[PDB]
């Protein structure tokens, strides 16, 4: 009987690659806040406390 | 009509944690306490200590 022979075989192209995933991290950058705490106290003076 | 609602959380000494608390159960009535680079001291009810 005729029988067939080996499969043809996979032509495999040699090559470089990056593999890019989806991007999830926040864009980060330096600020500066400028700003003033304004600390208006009310003090009742007793006797003998505060 | 409140004009105003100062609340504050001021700590217990240690003298009355182990005194009071842990002692005798009881916690005073008066908090004496640092605030703000001020001796601070409040009076429960506006009444005597107890």
């Amino acid at each position: 009987r005729r029988c067939p022979t080996r499969p043809e075989g996979q032509n495999y192209t040699e090559g470089i690659a990056v593999v890019f995933k989806e991007n999830i991290a926040p864009y980060k950058f330096k600020a500066t806040m400028y700003y003033k705490d304004v600390t208006v106290s009310q003090v009742w003076f007793g006797h003998r406390y505060s | 009509q409140f004009m105003g609602i100062f609340e504050d959380r001021a700590p217990v000494p240690f003298e009355e944690v182990i005194d009071k608390i842990n002692a005798k159960g009881v916690c005073r009535s008066t908090a004496k306490y640092v605030r703000n680079n001020m001796e601070t001291t409040a009076f429960h009810r506006d009444d005597h200590e107890t």
